[PDB]
RNA sequence: AUCCACUGCAGCGAAGGCGUUCUGCAAGUGCACGUCCGUCGAUCAAGAAUGAGAGUUCGGGGAGCAAAGAUGAUCAGACACCGUCGUAGUCCGGCCACUGUAAACGAUGCCGGCCAGGCCUUGGCAGAGCAAGAAUCCUAGACUCUGUCAGGGCCAACGAGAAAUCCACAGCCUGUGGGUUCAGGGGGGAGUACUGUCGCAAGGCUGAAACUUAAAGGAAUUGACGGAAUGGCACCA
RNA sequence: CACCAUGUUCAA
């Protein structure tokens, strides 16, 4: 009975991601005054990497797409966070090593601020007989700041498609755990979770040709 | 008042002069202390600055309710807003004000940052009789206060009666005349308060 | 020699207003009364003069702060926090 | 259990009992003087 | 009648431990005096693996993912569940599942 | 009614499954989660109050659910399980391996699965006092 | 930021000479006999910028102390307060060093 | 409000106690050493400073939980357990608020000497190693081995013990003496009364007697019992 | 994990 008012709309991704049309979402139908283009404005979707890029190496990510314009029956998507899944880092803990945990809230050039909460974990060497493979304080720290300024380098000076792209290409889960044998061999570097905080003004024709290229695909109806 | 006033002089906008205001003071405002007002003010107590340029931190008095108006906001002793936020669609901003509510401004009103000074007078008991005598002798005709139960029927609705009591409910209507609007007036509720307010 | 025990400069008060309130007139009456510390100078010089000024016999500052005390102590967090304010929107 | 036989009741509970009386005590006297 | 050498709790060169909450019950027990489990399991179990992962399409056995639940228990729950049994004088000197 | 797509696609919406030990939803909505669908508990299934979180309850309700999302045009569904979390239990319900099989063998392609359990950075005291639920 | 100020103070004052206060220190500063001025962090502006600019035309190296009249007397050895210091013979103290 | 998982035969702190990240402030232990002093030390009535939680005081805060209270069940009763609410309280600040108690426990005072063996672990210092990202270079706070100092434990002789058990001590004790402080003298009455002193109070510290009684008590054993566990069994189930 | 209270005195 309620589904006699409603519409469906293509959800269409950014440019990083292969598959586009996705997510057929529902709304009630426009009476006139009140359309639902608003309604579908901010409509946050929680997509798997592994549908968005159709491999599954990558499907224990999950990407936070925020509705931002419509047309006709493609609304666009942009990204508004990710993040790892409960299973993945709940795997990825396990007990006799020490947790590395580092967040930042840095600006992507674009006006975008993104927080960044990445974990990694101490490693075992082969030789090893000891169980600890605890870090020190004092190493942890040093990490830590390692960390942060790879955070940096890498999201800084770079513009949020970039840096999409990279999250997806996780380079910096193994920058740091690359870095990390100096002070502590990190093992499962990866972002834990990635928001957007503070978005700039709109610029709907931006959305439409430099996060998109256009290329919409055939919204189906 | 219990706040200390200043009187701070600035020049005549257009005139050869010096116009010397007088507003209530910021805590920590010193005799020569070259206090700043207007939209490229910086952040320092005791500058005047409009409520756009505050972050969401600042913590204001002397606030504007109206814009051009002059400071009708925050102004007892110890008072002090917060800043809560900002709004660039409307121009306007959320504070929150001594009473614990929370009420939207325009960011082109002008508040003063700090705290009002003379804080901290409450948390002294008045000890006699005669404290309160002179406090009010310089406010207005108030104090004492007989109370209508020890009034006759004749003075007030409390009047009267051989114990003196109220016979009927204190709690009075808001659509209630003026004459029989004493006691509570138009109260929510009534008692002790406790848990949440 | 000394002449009380409990009550401090609340003798004048004698036998009156109850214990519990002459306590808290004496914590605020030493304070109202005794000299404060200068920022300014460097000598404990601060009288308070009316209520919420304070007069420094030695620099001849005059500072708006206080009823019975010449730095409350949410003058004291207000000054950090708008310092603090300050410095990151610099 | 936890415990080796009270030869009365729970300790806390008899100290509680002399406590109260103990007050109850101080009030009468308190009446005299 | 001391019947621990660690008195049940593994508490050493501390003197206070953070107190934590029964899974089920809800009691305040000392960290290290509870008696605590961190489970794997899986979403779905053998009765269902099959039914399931014949209608997936990025699933299959081996594949499923997993529930990890660090169950923390009182004595009295744990003896209740029979997480942990009462052992013998000697065999309570065990340490090694 | 339904949506228009090609031949070879699956429309995809989101099944929340709660399964607590009182209780069981089985809730499907739009991917958004902003749109429900079709909802159907434990409890609209059975007349006792015990029943609510039965294994049988909870399969006649993804049951229900599953027929009313192929009605709207729903063909899979990415899962999203929840035990009560927060303090009270992250354990899910008997009525959670039901719902499952329910839609499962109803017919409904079965996408991600998932465990969206509420859990504490740190917690809020829970409830009954320090001795707990004496029982 | 080093901390060794207040350390060669205690050299000044034991050998060398120092000029306490204001007036001291514009007298050294007028004659040629001022090698450092230090400045407590509380003195007035005006006084500040005075000595500074004396400081600026003898050429004279001037510190700013971070601390108040009270703690540039209390590193001097002082029981009272001093918001200008003139150094005029280092004796063994090395601070410009 | 609180900092899950990591979180432990882990660390730190005199104890109480201490767990998100960056950061200000002062501090401690240990280690290394041909640094300095030169006995300045040990234990401590009185005195002093910290001291969980509850409790009190003044001003805020109040999510969650929750004495009292309300309230629905259960019950013979059930202002009990169970359930739904709910106030004080729990959170913050204060002349440096007050209190000054806990199964505040290791039920184990402190300083010093000696005390078989094996194992794990924390932090240094020393000497070695086949021992580590990006690469393949190169070094690297990782890992392995050994020694030693300091710490935290585990299991195994002698000894000790009433035994349980202890084991870097609860050993070195009728073969009794290194030094020092505190406390106990059958069970109750009783940690009560009176008095003194501290506190806003609650109360803390201090602290008997009359009278009463032959056991209280500790460890261990054998059986019995258990609405304890495991495993067998019976148509007197 | 509904609810399941009690057993006169000495003697054995
Ligand atoms: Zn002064
Ligand atoms: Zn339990």
């Amino acid at each position: 009975d309620f589904m006699t008012r409603k519409e469906w709309y293509d959800v269409v991704a950014p440019t990083t991601f292969t598959k586009r049309s996705i997510c057929k979402t529902l709304v009630n139908k426009s009476v006139g005054n009140k359309n639902c283009t608003d309604n579908l404005k901010g409509r946050v979707f929680e997509l798997n990497l592994g549908d968005l890029n159709e491999d599954e190496s990558q499907a224990h990510r999950n990407i936070r797409l925020r509705v931002d314009d419509v047309v006709g029956r493609n609304c666009l998507t942009n990204f508004h966070g990710m993040s790892l899944t409960t299973d993945k880092l709940r795997s990825l803990v396990r007990k006799w090593c020490t947790l590395v945990e580092a967040s930042m809230d840095l600006k992507t050039s674009d006006g975008f601020l993104l927080r960044i909460f990445v974990i990694g974990f101490t490693k075992r060497r082969p030789n090893q007989v000891r169980k600890n493979c605890y870090a020190q304080h004092s190493q942890v720290l040093r990490l830590r700041k390692k960390m942060f300024e790879i955070i940096s380098a890498a999201v800084t000076k770079s513009d949020l498609q970039s840096c999409v792209k990279k999250f997806q290409l996780e380079t910096i889960g193994k920058d740091i755990e690359t870095a990390s044998s100096r002070y502590y061999p990190l093992r499962d570097v990866h972002v834990r979770k990635v928001k957007v905080l503070h978005l700039p003004k709109f610029e709907p024709n931006k959305l439409l040709q430099e996060v998109h290229g256009g290329e919409l695909p055939k919204s189906w109806e | 008042r219990g706040a200390p006033l200043a009187k701070v002089q600035f020049r005549h906008p257009y005139k050869f002069k010096k116009v010397t205001h007088l507003m209530v003071a910021c805590e920590g405002m010193y005799v020569g202390q070259y206090i700043y007002c207007g939209k490229k003010a910086q952040l320092a107590i005791g500058n005047v600055l409009p409520l756009s340029k505050m972050p969401e931190g600042t913590i204001v008095c002397n606030l504007e309710a109206k814009v051009a108006d002059r400071s009708r906001l925050a102004k007892a002793s110890g008072a002090y807003a917060i800043v809560i936020s900002h709004n660039p669609d409307t121009g306007k901003s959320r504070v929150k004000l001594p009473s614990g509510q929370k009420k939207t401004v325009s960011s082109q009103c002008r508040a003063m940052i700090g705290l009002i000074a003379g804080g901290g007078r409450i948390e002294k008991p008045v000890l006699k009789a005669g404290n309160n005598y002179y406090r009010f002798k310089v406010k207005r005709n108030c104090w004492p206060r007989v109370r209508g139960v020890a009034m006759s029927p004749v003075d007030h609705p409390h009047g009267g009666g051989n114990h003196q009591h109220i016979g009927f409910p204190c709690t009075v209507s808001r659509n209630a005349p003026p004459g029989q609007k004493v006691g509570l007036i138009a109260a929510r509720r009534t008692g002790r308060l406790r848990g949440g307010v | 020699a000394r002449r009380t025990v409990k009550v401090g400069i609340t003798g004048k008060y004698g036998t009156r207003y109850g214990a519990n309130l002459r306590k808290r007139v004496k914590k605020i009456e030493i304070s109202k009364k005794a000299k404060h510390f200068c920022h300014w100078c460097g000598k404990f010089r601060f009288k308070r003069q009316a209520v919420g000024i304070w007069h420094c016999t030695s620099c001849g500052k005059t500072m708006a702060g206080g009823a019975w005390t010449l730095n409350t102590g949410n003058s004291t967090t207000v000054r950090s926090t708008i310092r603090r304010l300050r410095e990151m929107t610099e | 259990g936890s415990i080796s036989r009270p030869r009365g009741m729970r300790r806390k509970w008899r100290k509680k009992r002399m406590k109260r009386l103990q007050r109850r005590r101080r009030k009468m006297r308190q009446r005299s003087k | 009648t001391v019947k621990r050498r660690n008195h049940g709790r593994n508490k050493k060169n501390r003197g206070h431990v953070c107190g934590i909450r029964c899974s089920n019950c809800g009691r305040m027990t000392p960290k290290d005096k509870a008696v605590k489990r961190f489970i794997v399991r899986n979403m779905v179990e053998t009765a269902a693996v099959r039914d399931i992962a014949d209608a997936s399409v990025y699933y299959t056995g081996y594949n499923l993912p997993k529930l990890y639940l660090k169950m923390q228990y009182c004595i009295s729950c744990a003896i209740h569940g029979r997480i942990v049994r009462v052992r013998s004088v000697e065999n309570r000197k065990i340490r090694s599942p | 009614y339904g949506p228009q797509t090609a031949a070879g696609d699956l429309v995809f919406g989101v099944c929340h499954i709660y399964a607590s030990f009182n209780d069981t939803f089985v809730h499907v909505t739009d991917i958004s989660g902003r749109e429900t669908i079709s909802r159907v508990t434990g409890g609209m299934k059975v007349k006792a109050d015990r029943d609510e979180s039965s294994p049988y309850a909870a399969m006649l309700a993804a049951q229900d659910v599953a027929e009313r999302c192929k009605e709207c045009g729903i063909t899979a569904l990415h899962i999203k399980m929840r035990a009560t979390g927060g303090t009270r239990s992250k354990q899910p319900g008997p009525g959670a391996q039901s719902a499952l099989r329910a839609l499962a063998r109803s017919g409904m392609k079965i996408g991600r699965i998932e465990d969206v359990t509420p859990i504490p950075t740190d917690s809020t005291r829970r409830k009954g006092g320090r001795r707990g639920r004496r029982l | 930021q080093d901390q060794n100020i207040n350390s060669r103070l205690q050299l000044v004052v034991k050998s060398g000479k120092y000029c306490l206060g204001y007036q001291s220190t514009l007298k050294s500063l007028r004659q040629g006999k001022s090698k450092l001025v230090i400045i407590a962090n509380n003195c007035s502006p005006m006084r500040k910028s005075e000595v500074e600019y004396y400081a600026m035309l003898s050429k004279t190296s001037v510190h700013h102390y971070a601390g108040n009249n009270i703690d540039l007397g209390t590193a001097c050895g002082k029981f009272f307060t001093a918001s200008m210091l003139s150094i005029i013979d280092a004796g063994d103290s090395d601070i410009i060093r």
